[PDB]
This record gives structure tokens, C-alpha cells and sequence, in this order.
DNA sequence: AAGCTTTATTGAGGCTTAAGCAGTGGGTTCCAGGTACT
DNA sequence: AGTACCTAGCTTAAGCCTCAATAAAGCTT
RNA sequence: AAAACCCAGGGAACCCACU
């Protein structure tokens, strides 16, 4: 991915691991409603969204496109989990945010959704991990933030921004110079020595990992063997391991 | 019995072996700290390339030796007469002059002694 | 002085040619004399030559103008009377005696072979690669000649020939055969001809390193007895075959010699004994002081002994900031940085100066504009204690100096870390406990190594890199190091 | 390679701007002309971070590409990291 | 291993370019006059000045323009730059002459041809 | 002595090449080169 | 021969002596280091022509100064072996003959020197010449030189003259 | 002559052997002995 | 007699030993 | 006799400690 492992946090994906029906009752930014849009927009704002339907089509293709992310996260992690490592902490800006501008969030916001979804897509445009602009280093531009694209419109949806987060329009504009700006600081430093760092990052825990954590039965019966012996078996190519095992 | 005035020493340039031109052994001697391997590996991860070539070459053994550009051996030079020729090619125009550690030519130095050339080429 | 400055792009491994050696050797007769000094005087073609580099202090080298520190050292040779193969390049010596005719000295694989083609096409600048293809090619052939293929065995060191008649073969043999190959013939084997040529491979005439490498202190290095027995086997045999010409003694005495030339290189043959001196040591051999943990290469290229470095015992102090440390006055006292006289720095400097050594915050060497030092410690005349701008002072060490922490063994990249000096009365390293963690040193005993970087240029660079707050975030699991320690954490719960 | 195929990232990272800085700090120490009005200091290294913050180093830094070429860069011209 | 006689040259002047004693002196007195303008510069070597007086004592054309006579005339016939030089600096008179100082002309040019050139070196030699 | 016996030659582009030979090693602070500005220079004033 | 050829040079830059104007540091630097000296390879450096191109400074890693690599229009001057030059007569000796071409003295021995061109110290001038009286060379005269061959000593290049060919000698 | 049999034949499975094996200080002992010749 | 001169396991490639298909050679009907 | 001692020219093996 290009990205620095020191600023780089675990953080949850939400478009994992909803049903259908909640994930589309948490993203899909129910525009037929009055009375919540009249509590969570401003009144100018929503008679906009009520009579354009240039913007609910908007509103709908970027839930399209939640959707693809959501299959497309299902077949990255077949495991129900979502607990991965990004750059930025896309959940504390914005609750940095929240305080920073002082939002009481019992008031109605009044940011424009749709410059949630332009601004969104305007960051994703300014991320850039591959130059160019032929297709092939537009698909690795593509697939480098793949993963971070999705989080980011998984937590900057237009939904949750409207109802439980209610940013207004300097503080997102503000959200956006920032999640830029740490982004730009998480690339991987061209020069950095990543041979001699990953050496060091495997070997410093080989010391504290016990040479014989596996005395005990582990698996009841495998003998697991995990340990220096079995991170020795790994370093160099053993063609005769220890135990050597099968996950039929 | 492991007090910290039995313990407790410095250095700055001080007595150099006679094998190599690097630091002795031991405080009793007034010897040097050892940059070991895993300390250099340290500070190429650290990325500190210039203070890795300070501790190596401009710290512990600083030394200089004239090569000819034509074959990768070292020549003689008489620094006082600035006669610089080299026996064998006898070129004494170009010749070339490099800063390397002193503990590099001698194992150059040996490996010619095991008929070895490590022919030093500086274009 | 003359010859410019320059950096080495490439190294080329090459085996000497024998008349590139004899052309480049200072002992233009050879090593012919076993003694080393006659009449306490250096004996000329003896083991120490003055030609071949400078005996002692306060001297001056025949060959150069070097004053035992710029005299790099000159080899001499030894025109040993029969050819003789050493080890090592025996293996690959083998491999080449397969591969080639043993009668026609033809490469036997016939080259005008598409399979040999393909090989040269795959092979476009790996040697060793297209030298093993061509051995797995050689097989079995007796091809041309007829009746060619002499299994050549190596038994103990000595390798002989054998069809289905056995006889030891002569290394002059080896030299006679190699005498053939070609250009290309051996850039199919994966040899280049102005580099590495077979014939070379044979030591027909035996290096001397000069007396940079083997030391003398009255007392002769390990190196010099066995170059000792060399010269002395080596003119038994020139007086042997000379007017003797047994054919017999020449057949013991020219093993005798391949054993000690062997043994030189390489000390310990497995099957063949170890070489021995007076005293019951065995002698370590050039190979052995390479090989081992402790040799040139690990002991002395990678990992040397440093100067401007600091060794002592670590106390806890919770009152400096983590990135600082708390040296004592002695090591600051006796550890210098060279700072660059500057019109700013003149006034300050020259106070420093004029304190000299012993008064701690001042300095022990200035340094000219030409590279002259002057020391402080003994009190030199007021005279040349004038400073302009351009000359050098080595001062000790005052506070905010960056410096260099790190404990063996150094795991990760936190286990050497760069902090800032603040002295403190006593005599220990007093840093501060957060960075406990990354070091992993509770103080029980534990002693800490301080390394100051001299250069302006790399002072910058540790400040820059290895402040303790700029990896206070490991980049192994992207997390905090530093943390809380045990009794600051259970308090502040 | 010209301005147009200008490919590198625009941001000086560290061990450049650690690299500047020593090298810059070096030069002060020698009597070179300072870029930027100082305020009275006396360590270098101070002077060379005063230029960096004020983007004046004359340096041009020559990146090199891993296939050979090579990009400039001038310093006024990368951003700083901080 | 060098020899001009039959115009064997080192490889390093292969692209060398040969100049006129007059030549030399106009652009050294240029030089000399530009330092004696462009103050705080210190005067030049020992071997500018001698060879400043040694092409002005030997000095043949005197005028820039009779140079650019004399190098529109000679550069059109089939001569290398080290004869060509030398013959416009030597200045012979007979055929034979040119010939004997330069034994590298032998065949080049026709005999008549020759005096024909040397005939007109003395036409645009600048007299004293 | 394989790579002496094979006459291999050694581009010296990884980092401990540069080491033990002493040199600066391309591996950070050092993959790159500076160059001195010259409009820049011209700028600058002289301290006293 | 004078020649007018393209050399290139490295010149180093301390900090120190950066100032405003650079370049015009470098061309006197330039200016002085290389002007009157003698090189082996390409003889005796005359005069620099014009400083083509200034490459780029790469600041020396570690050290201070800057390194600048100079490509410069050169004239300069080499002694050859086999040609005539004409020649100023510096000093006539009984053993050889002083003449000077330019900077280079050139040494003119008397058993590389014909029979007839006799040396008489019995004259106001010591000088060469021959029984008819015809051929006088004495001191500053102008004469042409056979090179023989020449020698390089402590950085400069001096060489030997002969008078055995035909027309060599008093213009 | 197409097929069977033999016989080298040639690539493909089983046995010994080097060669490596974390970092810095402090003390002790030993480095010729044996003959030979005055 | 005193002294100067001579003479504990490991692993893995790697070379080495043996064994079964197979086409050339010559019989075979 | 700059007697600028500007302050070691010994190595090897073994054992014992500390991390
Ligand atoms: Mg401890
Ligand atoms: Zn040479
Ligand atoms: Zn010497
Ligand atoms: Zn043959």
C-alpha cells in the first residue's frame, strides 16, 4: 500500500458485518422521510434535498457503490472481522472535530449532504499513492487505497454524517484538510530501509516468544511446536520439519 | 564486588593496535567501545548512513591509500617527492587516491597474499 | 597528496596472473633467504625485507617515503622452483581438469553443439552457473583423443589421475595442460582470460604480504614462521633438483612444500595434520583469521572497536526530561566534540581555550587550518592560542550535546537511541525511566554504552532521526514504546 | 527528465530534510553567508532549522531514480514535512 | 610513439583544433586587456606573458581580417589542420622548402600547386 | 575466492559494499545527492 | 603545436567563499589553478578560452566544500618529437646550446649539433659558427630547431634540439 | 524385416562432509629444548 | 658451565554408488 | 639527540564473572 508503519491505527470497519436490512437502515440516507430530515437538517437544506432529484440520485449511487464495497469486503475477508490497520483515524478526527467547533449535536446540522459525497470523492481524487494517469497506474492507484476508500465512505456517508455525527460545513471542511494531510504523512518515506526494519521487527519478538511455549500439549493431540523451533523451520526451508501436520 | 568506579571509562583517540590501526581492548588499556555488527545493523535501520560511515571509518580507523585507474591494485607514492607510480603498469599519470578504512587494506592486503585481486576500479 | 580523491564504483575478484605478481613485487630477486635479519641489520630477500615495508618507529620505508602509518606496505615474491596448486581453487580445479581434454586440452564438450548454445544463452554473465551446466555436460567421454577420461581422485590433498593406470599428477602438469585453453574455450567455462585464467589458478610463484600484515615486536608473527618454512623447503628444493636431481627427494620434498604453501592459506585440512610451531600452538592461517566470528570481515570490517564512546553502570533519575541523559563529569571530561571556529563562537571558544584540559568545561586539542593539532593538557606557550576563523577546537562536551545510547544486544531500532547530554555530579549514566522500556535495562547492574558523533553533519542527522520523540511509535506493531513505568504507573492509578 | 515528468513526492521526507539540515548546518559553520536574518544565535544547527522554516536553503537535491535518471529538486520547492 | 612528420597522433588530439601564432597573440592580448579591466585579479602565470612576447616577436599577419583571409584560402583545400598551421606560421618560400619542413605533404598537392599556395601566403603576409 | 576464481565483478549497490570499504552506503541519508543552488546563493547576504 | 582544445577540470568550492556571485568565484579559481601550469598528457597549459559549461556541485558527503566539474576552451601548447621550431638563442655553451620556445628551454647539445658550427668563447658574445664566418648564431638570434626528443621535470616539460637535418639553423 | 533379446546407457533414487552456532571487561599461563663445543 | 647456533548435535548440498528402461547390434526364422 | 615518552607496540591459549 505504500503507507509507514507508525501512523497507521486499528479501526473497525462498519460496512462489515451488518445484516442487509441494517446496513441499509444505518447507510442509505432515507430521503422520503419529513420529520427526519426536518430534525437533522436545516429547513433550506431540506427542501433542497426534497425537491431535486438530481441529489436523491446521487444519494442513491453512492449507496450503490456501499453496496460494491460491501461485497467487495466480504470476499477481502471471508472471517467476520474488521478490526484493520489504516492510516487515519477517520472516527477520532471527527470526533476532534465534533469538539473543535462545538456542534451540540441536539440542533440540526446544516451541511449539504451532497457536499459530503463531492467532498468525499474530491479526497479520494487528492490521495494519491501511484502518479500517473494511464489506466495501469490508475488501477494500482485504485487497488493501493482500495481498502482506505472504502472506510472513508463507510464512515463519511451521508447518512451518519446527518445523524450521528452532524458535522457542519467549515468543521467537514476542516475533516477533509485533515484526513489529507495525515494521509499525506503515513506514505512510506522513499529511503526508508524496510529490509533492515522488518528484520528487526520479526527478530526483536523472537526473543521474548518462549524456545518451548509449546512443552505443553497445545493442541491436545498435534504437538504443535510453535515456537523458535517452529519460527526456525520457517526462516530457513526444512525439508524434514519436526512435526510436520495437514487442515483436512 | 561490581562497583561502578571498577567499571566507569571514556575514550578519545587514544592508544591504536598494532595489528590494525583500530582501538584497543579493555579499559585497563584504555581501550575503545566495539560498534558491533548488530549496532550497525541498528543504525542502517535507523537509516543514519552518515553517522555510520563516522563510527566505521572516521571514528575507529581513518585511513588512505593511492590506487592506479588502470589496475585495481595499490601503487607507491612518496607524498614527500609527490611520486606516485605503480610497478607493473607504470603509468604514474593516472592514479587515483582513496579514503578507506585501514582495516580494508589489510584485508585487501592478505587477500593478494591468498593471489587474489580485488581490483579497485574507480570509474 | 597529488592524486585526486575518488570513490570506488565496482570491485573486480580476480586471481593474480604470476607475471602480473612478479612485475608488482618489490623483492625483485625473490624471497631466496630463510633468516630473518642478518647482523641485526634487515637481510635483503629475507623473510623481513626493508624493501617490502617499514621495521620500526621513527623509520622510513626503501620503497616508499612512509613513516609506518602512511606506508601502506609493498608485496614481495617467492619464484618457488616447481609449480605447485593450493588449496581452495583445488575443488574448482578439479571441476576445470574434468571439463577439459586431459591429452588434447580441448574443452571435450564440443562446442559446436546447440545444447552448449542454449547454455551460453541462458548463461549471459553468471560464470559459476555456466561452469556447472558444462560439468553436468563433461560426464564421461574419452571423446577424441581416445581412452581420455582419467577419473581424477582426490585423496587426503594430493589429487591423482586414474583410468580403468593410477598415478599422482603433478601440479606443473595441471600447469602444462591449462597452458592451452583459449579465450573463448574458457569463456565457455566461465572464465575470463583478463580476469581469472586456469594456469593462473596453479601458484608458480608464492606472495609475500609486507609487514603491514604480518607484525613484528625480536618477536615474528605466526605468518612469518610458516613463510619461514616455505623459503626454507623452497631452496632445499632449487639446491635439489640444481645438481641432486634424485627424482626422489624431489618427490617427497615437493609434497613437503604443496603441503606448507597449503597449510599457509588454509590451516586446518580436515584429513591432513594440522601445522605446528615450537611453542605448541597451531599456526592460524590466512583463511582462519577470515573465517571465524573473530576474523576481518565480522571482528574488524563489520563490527570495530570505536572511538569517542563511554562504558558505565545506569542509575535511575525521574527528574530530566526522556531525552536527556545524565553523564559524569569525568567521561565529559574526557570525551570531546570538534567545533568549528566561528566569528559567533570566537569569544566563547577562546574562553574555552584558555581554561584548557582539566578545567572541565574547556578543551585538549585545536586544530590549524592545515590539519595541525596542538595540544592543551601540557600547557603550550600563550602564543599560538590565538583563534581565527577556520581552526578546529575539540571541547569537551558540555550540556544539549547529542549523543549516542545504546545496550547490548541491540534487538530493534529502539535499542539505540539518540539523547541529549545534561552533566550530573556522580558517576553514572542518569537517564530516565520511560526509556527503560524500549532498552529493557532494570538498572540491576546493567552498564550502558555512549557513542558521540563527531561530525557537525551527523549531529544533525541523530537529531533529525534518532531523538527519542521522534520513535516514541514502533513501526513493528504501531504502537507506543515508551510507556509508564511500574512505579509512576501504580501511583498515578 | 523536465518539470512535466517531475514524478517523485513533493513532500522532503526525513532523511532528506535530516541529510539538508546536517549538511546545511556544516556549511554556516564555515563561514558561508547566511539566507535568513538571525536573530543571534550561535549554534549552526539552530541557524540551518531557521532556514528550513524559512525555505531558503540553496540546495538542490538530486533524487535518483532506481532506473538510472534522476530527478532536482529544489528545496523552496519540496514541502516540508513539518 | 608520436610523430607529426608522417602525422601519427596520440588519440587525444583527434578533435583538437590548431591556431596561428597571430591568432594566439590577439587572444591573449584580449585577455590581457580584459585583466587589466575587472579589478581585484591578480596578474597571470609566467608562462602567459612569455608566450604573449614569444607570438608577438614571431607574429606574420597583422591584421584579423588578412587571419580570415588566410583561413577562407586554406581551408578549402584538402590539408590537415597541424599542416595547414604549420605551413601558415612557417611561412616557406620554394616548393622544396615546404616540402622539407613538412615531409607530410609529400604528394599531398601538386609541386606547382604548392609554390601556387606558398605564393599567395607571401602575397597576404602581413610585412614589417 | 569463487567470485576471484570466476573473475565476478561487484557493482557494489547494496550496502555493506560501501561499508567496509567505508564509503557512504546508499541506505537513507545518502540514496540521494545535493546539489548547491546557484540563483539561491545570490540571494543571501553576508553575516558580519 | 598551439592548440585550441576542450579540457575538463574539477573545482572545489569552500563554503566560506560562496558569497553572492559564485560563478564568478569558480572562473577565477579556474583563472589561476590551471593557467601557467604543465601536464604530461597535454603539455603546457597556455591560456583557458572560455568556460564552456559549469556541471552540477555535488557537495562532497561528510566534507564541506562543493565539487564543480568545468568543461573550458583551453589554448595550450605540447613539444612533439621530430619537428622544426623556430626558437630564441638563450645562451651558446661549448657543451650544448640554450634556446628557448616560449616557456619551454630547450637544450641543443654540441655532438647533436654539425661539425662545421664550431663554438668560439674568443668572441665579445660566446657563440656558434663556422670557419666561413656565414652562419653566426649567437645570443638572441632566431633559429629553427629539430625536436628530438623532450623530457618532463618537476611538473614542466624541457626538451633537446638538433642541427643534423637540412635547413636547420639561423633563419 | 518386424520383432525379440542382449548390452551398454543414461537419467533417476540413496549415503558422507563441511560449517556455521549473540554481545564487553578481568585474571592466569605459556611462549625451546637439546645437543655441542670450548 | 655459559652461550651461540640449529631444528554435542543438527542440516543441507554434494560427490559417490547402484539400478531399472532403451535403442543399437546381432541373431532368428 | 625536535630525550615533542604529542604518554602502550607484545601476541596466543585458558578460566572467571556481568547482560
Ligand atoms: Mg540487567
Ligand atoms: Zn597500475
Ligand atoms: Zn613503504
Ligand atoms: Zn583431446
Amino acid at each position: 500500500d505504500g503507507l509507514a508503519g507508525e501512523s497507521v491505527e486499528f479501526q473497525n470497519l462498519a460496512t462489515l458485518k451488518p445484516s442487509n436490512k441494517a446496513f441499509e437502515k444505518k447507510f442509505r440516507f432515507d430521503y422520503t422521510n419529513e420529520r427526519a430530515l426536518r430534525r437533522t437538517l436545516q429547513e433550506d437544506l431540506v427542501k433542497d434535498v426534497l425537491s431535486n432529484a438530481h441529489i436523491q440520485n446521487e444519494l442513491e449511487r453512492e449507496f450503490e457503490r456501499m453496496r460494491e464495497d460491501r461485497e467487495v469486503l466480504r470476499v477481502i475477508f471471508p472471517t467476520g472481522d474488521s478490526k484493520v490497520v489504516l492510516p487515519c483515524n477517520l472516527l477520532r478526527m471527527i470526533w476532534n472535530a465534533q469538539k473543535i467547533f462545538h456542534i451540540n449535536p441536539r440542533l440540526p446540522s446544516d451541511l449539504h449532504p451532497i457536499k459530503v459525497v463531492e467532498g468525499v470523492k474530491e479526497l479520494s481524487k487528492k490521495l494519491v499513492i501511484v502518479n500517473g494517469d494511464d489506466p495501469l497506474s490508475r488501477q494500482a492507484q485504485e487497488n493501493a487505497t482500495l481498502l482506505f476508500n472504502i472506510h472513508l465512505r463507510s464512515t463519511l456517508c451521508s447518512r451518519r454524517m446527518a445523524e450521528e455525527f452532524r458535522l457542519s460545513g467549515e468543521a467537514f471542511d476542516w475533516l477533509l484538510g485533515e484526513i489529507e494531510s495525515k494521509f499525506n504523512q503515513a506514505i512510506a518515506h522513499p529511503g526508508e530501509m524496510v529490509g533492515a526494519l522488518a528484520a528487526q521487527s520479526l527478530g526483536e519478538p523472537a526473543t521474548q516468544m518462549t524456545l518451548n511455549t509449546f512443552h505443553y500439549a497445545g493442541v491436545s493431540a498435534k504437538n504443535v511446536t510453535l515456537g523458535v523451533p517452529r519460527l526456525k523451520e520457517l526462516i530457513n526451508i526444512s525439508k524434514k520439519p519436526k512435526t510436520p501436520s495437514l487442515t483436512v | 564486588k561490581h562497583m561502578v568506579d571498577d567499571k566507569i571509562h571514556s575514550r578519545a583517540r587514544g592508544p591504536i593496535q598494532i595489528l590494525n590501526r583500530q582501538p584497543m581492548e579493555g579499559r585497563s588499556r584504555d581501550g575503545g567501545l566495539r560498534f558491533g555488527e548488530m549496532e550497525r545493523d541498528c543504525q542502517i535501520a535507523h537509516g543514519a548512513a552518515q553517522f555510520l560511515r563516522e563510527r566505521l571509518f572516521e571514528a575507529s580507523d581513518p585511513y588512505q591509500v593511492h590506487v592506479c585507474n588502470l589496475c585495481g591494485i595499490m601503487a607507491i607514492a612518496n607524498t614527500r617527492t609527490h611520486t606516485y607510480e605503480c610497478r607493473g603498469c607504470r603509468n604514474k599519470t593516472q592514479i587515483s587516491l582513496v579514503r578507506m578504512p585501514y582495516a580494508c587494506k589489510l584485508l585487501f592486503q592478505e587477500l593478494m597474499s591468498m593471489s587474489i585481486a580485488p581490483r579497485m576500479m574507480s570509474v | 597528496s597529488a592524486c585526486p580523491l575518488r570513490t570506488i564504483k565496482r570491485v573486480q575478484f580476480g586471481v593474480l596472473s604470476p607475471d602480473e605478481l612478479k612485475r608488482m613485487s618489490v623483492t625483485e630477486g625473490g624471497i631466496k633467504y630463510p633468516e630473518t635479519t642478518e647482523g641485526g641489520r634487515p637481510k635483503l630477500g629475507g623473510l623481513m625485507d626493508p624493501r617490502q615495508g617499514v621495521i620500526e618507529r621513527t623509520g622510513r620505508c626503501q620503497t616508499c617515503a612512509g613513516n609506518m602509518t602512511e606506508c601502506p606496505g609493498h608485496f614481495g615474491h617467492i619464484e618457488l622452483a616447481k609449480p605447485v596448486f593450493h588449496v581452495g581453487f583445488l575443488v574448482k580445479t578439479m571441476k576445470v581438469l574434468r571439463c577439459v581434454c586431459f591429452f588434447c586440452s580441448k574443452l571435450l564438450v564440443d562446442s559446436n553443439n546447440p545444447k552448449i548454445k542454449d547454455i551460453l544463452a541462458k548463461s549471459k554473465g553468471q560464470p559459476k552457473k555456466r561452469l556447472t551446466h558444462v560439468y553436468d555436460l563433461c560426464k564421461g567421454k574419452n571423446g577424441g583423443c581416445g581412452r581420455y577420461q582419467p577419473r581424477i581422485r582426490r585423496s587426503g590433498l594430493e589429487l591423482y589421475a586414474e583410468w580403468k593406470k593410477k598415478i599422482l599428477l603433478s601440479p606443473e602438469r595441471v600447469h602444462e595442460i591449462f597452458k592451452r585453453i583459449s579465450d573463448e574455450e574458457c569463456f565457455v567455462l566461465g572464465m575470463e582470460p583478463r580476469y581469472a585464467r586456469p594456469e593462473w589458478m596453479i601458484v608458480t610463484v608464492l606472495p609475500v604480504p609486507p609487514l603491514s600484515v604480518r607484525p613484528a615486536v625480536r618477536n615474528q608473527d605466526d605468518l612469518t614462521h610458516k613463510l619461514a618454512d616455505i623459503v626454507k623447503i623452497n631452496n632445499q628444493l632449487r639446491r635439489n633438483e640444481q645438481n641432486g636431481a634424485a627424482a626422489h627427494v624431489i618427490a617427497e620434498d615437493v609434497k613437503l612444500l604443496q603441503f606448507h604453501v597449503a597449510t599457509m592459506v588454509d590451516n586446518e585440512l580436515p584429513g591432513l595434520p594440522r601445522a605446528m610451531q615450537k611453542s605448541g600452538r597451531p599456526l592460524k592461517s590466512l583463511k582462519q583469521r577470515l573465517k571465524g566470528k573473530e576474523g576481518r570481515v565480522r571482528g574488524n570490517l563489520m563490527g570495530k572497536r570505536v572511538d569517542f564512546s563511554a562504558r558505565t553502570v545506569i542509575t535511575p533519575d525521574p527528574n530530566l526530561s526522556i531525552d536527556q541523559v545524565g553523564v559524569p563529569r569525568s567521561i565529559a571530561a574526557n570525551m570531546t566534540f570538534a567545533e568549528i571556529v566561528t566569528p559567533f563562537n570566537i569569544d566563547r571558544l577562546q574562553e574555552l581555550v584558555r581554561r584548557g584540559n582539566s578545567q572541565y568545561p574547556g578543551a585538549k586539542y585545536i586544530i590549524r587550518d592545515n590539519g595541525d593539532r596542538i595540544d592543551l593538557r601540557f600547557h603550550p606557550k600563550p602564543s599560538d592560542l590565538h583563534l581565527q576563523t577556520g581552526y578546529k577546537v575539540e571541547r569537551h562536551m558540555c550540556d544539549g550535546d547529542i549523543v549516542i545510547f545504546n545496550r547490548q544486544p541491540t534487538l530493534h531500532k529502539m535499542s539505540m537511541m539518540g539523547h541529549r547530554v545534561r552533566i550530573l555530579p556522580w558517576s553514572t549514566f542518569r537517564l530516565n525511566l520511560s526509556v527503560t522500556t524500549p532498552y529493557n535495562a532494570d538498572f540491576d547492574g546493567d552498564e550502558m554504552n555512549l557513542h558521540l558523533p563527531q561530525s557537525l553533519e551527523t549531529r544533525a542527522e541523530i537529531q533529525e532521526l534518532a531523538m527519542v520523540p521522534r520513535m516514541i511509535v514502533t513501526p513493528q506493531s504501531n504502537r507506543p514504546v515508551m510507556g509508564i513505568v511500574q512505579d509512576t504507573l501504580t501511583a498515578v492509578r | 527528465q523536465a518539470n512535466q515528468k517531475r514524478i517523485t513526492t513533493p513532500y522532503m521526507t526525513k532523511y532528506e530534510r535530516a541529510r539538508v539540515l546536517g549538511t546545511r548546518a556544516l556549511q554556516i559553520a564555515m563561514c558561508a553567508p547566511v539566507m535568513v536574518e538571525l536573530e543571534g544565535e550561535t549554534d549552526p544547527l539552530l541557524i540551518a532549522m531557521k532556514e528550513l522554516k524559512a525555505r531558503k536553503i540553496p540546495i538542490i537535491i538530486r533524487r535518483y531514480l532506481p532506473d538510472g535518471s534522476y530527478e532536482d529538486w529544489g528545496v523552496d520547492e519540496l514541502i516540508i514535512s513539518d | 610513439e608520436e610523430d607529426a612528420s608522417q602525422l601519427i597522433f596520440p588519440k587525444e588530439f583527434e578533435t583538437a583544433e590548431t591556431l596561428l601564432n597571430s591568432e594566439v597573440h590577439m587572444l591573449l592580448e584580449h585577455r590581457k586587456q580584459q585583466n587589466e579591466s575587472a579589478e581585484d585579479e591578480q596578474e597571470l602565470s609566467e608562462v602567459f606573458m612569455k608566450t604573449l612576447n614569444y607570438t608577438a616577436r614571431f607574429s606574420r599577419f597583422k591584421n584579423r581580417e588578412t587571419i580570415a583571409s588566410v583561413r577562407s584560402l586554406l581551408l578549402q583545400k584538402k590539408l590537415h589542420k597541424f599542416e595547414l598551421a604549420c605551413l601558415a606560421n612557417l611561412c616557406p618560400e620554394t616548393a622544396e622548402e615546404s616540402k622539407a619542413l613538412i615531409p607530410s605533404l609529400e604528394g599531398r598537392f601538386e609541386d606547382e600547386e604548392l609554390q601556387q599556395i606558398l605564393d599567395d601566403i607571401q602575397t597576404k603576409r602581413s610585412f614589417q | 575466492m569463487e567470485a576471484a576464481a570466476h573473475g565476478e565483478s561487484d557493482p557494489m549497490k547494496g550496502v555493506s559494499e560501501n561499508i567496509m570499504l567505508g564509503q557512504l552506503a546508499p541506505a537513507g541519508t545518502g540514496c540521494f545527492d545535493l546539489l548547491l543552488d546557484a540563483e539561491k546563493c545570490k540571494y543571501g547576504m553576508e553575516i558580519p | 603545436m598551439f592548440y585550441h582544445i576542450s579540457l575538463e577540470h574539477e573545482i572545489l568550492l569552500h563554503p566560506r567563499y560562496f558569497g553572492p556571485n559564485l560563478l564568478n568565484t569558480v572562473k577565477q579559481k579556474l583563472f589561476t589553478e590551471v593557467e601557467g601550469t604543465c601536464t604530461g598528457k597535454y603539455g603546457f597549459v597556455i591560456a583557458v578560452t572560455t568556460i564552456d559549461n559549469i556541471g552540477a556541485g555535488v557537495i562532497q558527503p561528510g566534507r564541506g566544500f562543493v565539487l564543480y566539474p568545468v568543461k573550458y576552451k583551453a589554448i595550450v601548447f605540447r613539444p612533439f618529437k621530430g619537428e622544426v621550431v623556430d626558437a630564441v638563442v638563450t645562451q651558446v655553451n661549448k657543451v650544448g646550446l640554450f634556446t628557448e620556445i616560449g616557456p619551454m628551454s630547450c637544450f641543443i647539445s654540441r655532438h647533436s649539433i654539425p661539425s662545421e658550427m664550431e663554438f668560439d668563447p674568443n668572441s665579445n658574445p660566446p657563440c656558434y659558427k663556422t670557419m666561413d664566418e656565414d652562419i653566426v648564431i649567437q645570443q638572441d638570434d632566431e633559429i629553427r630547431l629539430k625536436i628530438v626528443g623532450t623530457r618532463v621535470d618537476k611538473n614542466d616539460i624541457f626538451a633537446i634540439g638538433s642541427l643534423m637535418d637540412d635547413y636547420l639553423g639561423l633563419v
